[PDB]
């Protein structure tokens, strides 16, 4: 449609048949005070091996919506805005984001993350972040 | 250890960095 992904990818998706479990260990469990209330949040800090920088794949724990611009940029760090905003756009087109007033980004329901995983060749990070403990 | 990186996930949460 109307997509276009960036070129450049984070070295650590290059593999993305990878067993997931060895990686669930590694996700961190928090609680985020918002005006209605406190949240929990699951999530997996993935530091890009050649850049050394971190970026955050982060999940709700109440229905494990995942937010699909954490995705985007950790999967493509050298993306520019417009390529971002447009495979945002294209996700609102095409699958189905939810809506939520405290949190910022995009974020989408688990089938459609892990529709995106195979997009952004992140299969094993968001199986592992889907099935990691709240608790 | 870990709450090294609790304020900036909770800002990227909020506000998207």
């Amino acid at each position: 449609k109307s997509r276009s992904l960036p070129a450049e990818r984070n070295p650590l998706y290059k593999d993305d048949t990878l067993d997931h479990t060895p990686l669930i260990p590694k996700c961190r469990a928090q609680v985020i005070e918002f005006p209605d209330g406190p949240a929990t949040f699951v999530r997996l800090k993935c530091t890009n091996p050649e850049s050394k920088v971190p970026h955050f794949l982060m999940r709700m724990a109440k229905d494990s919506s995942i937010s699909a611009t954490s995705m985007f940029r950790s999967a493509f760090p050298k993306a520019t805005q417009e390529e971002e905003d447009l495979e945002m756009r294209w996700i609102r087109d095409n699958l189905n984001p939810i809506e939520d007033k405290r949190v910022a980004g995009l974020w989408v329901p688990p089938a459609d993350a892990l529709a995106l995983a195979k997009d952004y060749s992140m299969t094993p990070f968001i199986n592992a972040l889907l099935e990691a403990s709240s608790t | 250890g870990p709450l090294s990186d609790n304020e900036e996930f909770e800002n990227v949460v909020k506000n998207g960095h």
